[PDB]
DNA sequence: ATCAATATCCACCTGCAGATTCTACCAAAAGTGTATTTGGAAACTGCTCCATCAAAAGGCATGTTCAGCTGAATTCAGCTGAACATGCCTTTTGATGGAGCAGTTTCCAAATACACTTTTGGTAGAATCTGCAGGTGGATATTGAT
DNA sequence: TCAATATCCACCTGCAGATTCTACCAAAAGTGTATTTGGAAACTGCTCCATCAAAAGGCATGTTCAGCTGAATTCAGCTGAACATGCCTTTTGATGGAGCAGTTTCCAAATACACTTTTGGTAGAATCTGCAGGTGGATATTGAT
């Protein structure tokens, strides 16, 4: 459902990062990326979930989630 | 009368104390830990304002919005420091692209 | 109900700029922040007195933990701050 | 006919979205594939929408720095070419 | 001047895995830094989990929770399975 | 009185259950402790010192010696993928680092 | 007491031979010394200077072993070996 | 007979080998001690150390520049030398997030 | 290095939709006053370790020479990725019910706290035990050759 | 293949360090009672999900070719290898004696609890400012000299 992560789309998360030239198989490494650093947050975010016996992840289980990896998010308590 | 009014500071100093009591962080809490705490809170709150508020001036604004926060704590040193691991949503990256992508 | 700073970060605000507004997505970072930084420098100091066997988290276990959690001259106008505020609040 | 010569597009679109703060991948794609990975974990799951908006927000916080990480690593190389082994180097030092 | 460690427990262990296998007192103290390194860990992911919750007790099923955050993979489940194990037991 | 049986026992530990209860109380982790939660947390640091001690112990045997130093701990470590990373940013004092030899740096 | 001065240059260019090699490096820029000495002294601040802060609010005059596994554990390095 | 001599990097080998093998204290230990009591007399003057602080000093310090120089070296082989320079330790450290 | 042509960028503008403030009420939180307890600071003191110094052995740092081989610079081409035009389809935007979750509230059975007493596992130190630190010597492996 | 050099891999024994034992006692266990809490039952709004549609604007595709990456080639100078020399680290040991820990006493500072006053949170109504998109150049780039 990764590959609706659109070239363009990669073209223009690379070009936020400075990137002036992309290599044609950054595309397909950029979702293998992508797709381990979804399911590593996303693994925690309903761990927590079910923990509070809940059926509806909420945006502080994907906060702790990602705190709990070093990674603090502003702007969602 | 306030703590926070006793103490000359805006950021609340019975919620400071009520929060430390009920964080399982020690079973008894001094009374100056709580306004020692405000104060510090408040005094960084104070800092970050001031930068963003000079980048939102910088770029003709009058509402602070996450764009100026990141722009405020990214140009800044020791801030930049202290919140190293962390995201603000809405606030893009600074602009900076590498001499040698540059023409000539 | 349901806490923020929100009237707070507001407040500072009139202080160092009169004039400026903040979103209220701008507000919510903020609030992030404080909580924050809120929970560094207790855990810090929580961690602090039971290293050394003390039940009481006072304002020097805060003032150790600010100089162990802030960068340099943050750490020197905070430890200032928090100093200033406690002898105010003694009278 | 008018023709930009190589890169000067790219430059153009580095400035443009170095400035700008608006979420870069669109959003119903993301939420598709944000559902399909958890579906993996327990099916019939609920998600508020802020929480997706959040995933959205770390996601592409991570990968942009993952890039700027990655164009150093090219350009150590005396490239201007980011290339699926720069992206390796980078997460490899990261501890990734 | 009384000071504990968990070195008999970690020496019980050696004797259960490797019957006639030693180790030395460098090697001891990093065992008991290893335990209570994740000691740590546990209680304090078990804590938050309780705080997040707004409950007052950490039970069982916080150290459970706090296990599959920390620990990976198949070290979580064998490790849940024997946590399951001894409570049962303990309970009975 | 009741014949004393310790905690351990009745759970089947080698860790103390008694012990890991007083930690956790006077941690200030949360203000009530569940009777469980000492139980299931002792099993778990006997079962992860366990798998340690196993791998640890055949690495002593490889090098021929039968005392565990420092060195058995770090390779038992860092060669198992889930104990490596658990332990990813851990230093095993005394502990040495695994031998590799980037390819490119050997000879023709 | 006698006065300390200068010690970084205790770091020799053989040790530092030697932790690159514990490192896998074939080949080392002369450059290298120096810059390792930097990072080293850096390094070594930072944690000696949380270590001290420990210490100070103990109220001792003694760096222990703990105050210094406490400096690396807040610094996210966390050292096996020296508790107790 | 001409004296004999190792092509240059046999010997750079074989002190990987030998050092990647072993486990002991690579810095001297004396030097190390001065080091650490003069950067910590410039914070507070007439501290003391417990022997087994230093050697956790310096157990962390040797860890920190082995790791270091390991993301140094596969910095170097990825601009395809093999000579570490200090734009591979800057490049590591910038990525690493230390500066 | 200029030049005119072409394409995208960027101040400047204005009304109004929507986001930010006025309005007003109110549980819960914060404050107050009084009573009672207690954690830890102060002042001692014994006694570990810590600092310092010494000798002396010999390991290792230092300083030098010099050649192999590496990094740096330069040239060239073949192949890959940028730009662009084109037109189709995925996404956005908005709506629609309404199933089914969160979030509350009450109330007892079950759980946990905690003081006192009894018991026993855990520790410190003494007393045994024993791998392995080093030291030695040949086998083997590798290296670089002229 | 050979000479030189280094590493590998058993063998040996005393003793430094580990293991075992012993006895004291601190803390766990047992017990009894007081206090807190979790969940079964019963609610009630209110968020999300499922579903449908129009249509907007973003993406997929295919061609051309600019220029980047990697290979090839050359050279000079730096860094590795080898050696002598002798400094200073290591080791072992002793000595004062600083300052950790261990104790004791006793208040300044904390908790407890009843009661009162204030305020932050909340939701709707009533006002204000960024944003849609336009315009209008204006700024930068490009091929051509
Ligand atoms: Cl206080
Ligand atoms: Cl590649
Ligand atoms: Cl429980
Ligand atoms: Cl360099
Ligand atoms: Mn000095
Ligand atoms: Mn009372
Ligand atoms: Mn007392
Ligand atoms: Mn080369
Ligand atoms: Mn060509
Ligand atoms: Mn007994
Ligand atoms: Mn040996
Ligand atoms: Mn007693
Ligand atoms: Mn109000
Ligand atoms: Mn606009």
């Amino acid at each position: 459902n990764i590959q609706g992560i659109t070239k363009p789309a990669i073209r223009r998360l690379a070009r936020r990062g400075g990137v002036k030239r992309i290599s044609g198989l950054i595309y397909e490494e950029t979702r293998g990326v992508l797709k381990v650093f979804l399911e590593n947050v996303i693994r925690d975010a309903v761990t927590y979930t079910e923990h509070a016996k809940r059926k509806t992840v909420t945006a502080m289980d994907v906060v702790y989630a990602l705190k709990r990896q070093g990674r603090t998010l502003y702007g969602f308590g | 009368k306030t703590r926070s009014s006793r103490a000359g500071l805006q950021f609340p100093v019975g919620r400071v104390h009520r929060l430390l009591r009920k964080g399982n962080y020690s079973e008894r809490v001094g009374a100056g830990a709580p306004v020692y705490l405000a104060a510090v809170l408040e005094y960084l709150t104070a800092e970050i304002l001031e930068l963003a508020g000079n980048a939102a001036r910088d770029n003709k604004k009058t509402r602070i919005i996450p764009r100026h926060l990141q722009l405020a704590i990214r140009n800044d040193e020791e801030l930049n420091k202290l919140l190293g691991r962390v995201t603000i949503a809405q606030g893009g990256v600074l602009p900076n692209i590498q001499a040698v992508l540059l023409p000539k | 109900r349901k806490e923020s700073y929100s009237i707070y970060v507001y407040k500072v605000l009139k202080q160092v700029h009169p004039d400026t507004g903040i979103s209220s997505k701008a507000m919510g970072i903020m609030n992030s922040f404080v909580n924050d930084i809120f929970e560094r420098i207790a855990g810090e100091a929580s961690r602090l007195a039971h290293y050394n066997k003390r039940s009481t988290i006072t304002s020097r276990e805060i003032q150790t933990a600010v100089r162990l959690l802030l960068p340099g001259e943050l750490a020197k106008h905070a430890v200032s701050e928090g100093t200033k505020a406690v002898t105010k609040y003694t009278s | 006919p008018h023709r930009y010569r190589p890169g000067t597009v790219a430059l153009r679109e580095i400035r443009r979205y170095q400035k700008s703060t608006e979420l870069l991948i669109r959003k119903l794609p993301f939420q598709r594939l944000v559902r399909e990975i958890a579906q993996d974990f327990k099916t019939d799951l609920r998600f508020q929408s802020s929480a997706v908006m959040a995933l959205q927000e770390a996601c592409e916080a991570y990968l942009v720095g993952l890039f700027e990480d990655t164009n150093l690593c090219a350009i150590h190389a005396k490239r201007v070419t980011i290339m699926p082994k720069d992206i390796q180097l980078a997460r490899r030092i990261r501890g990734e």
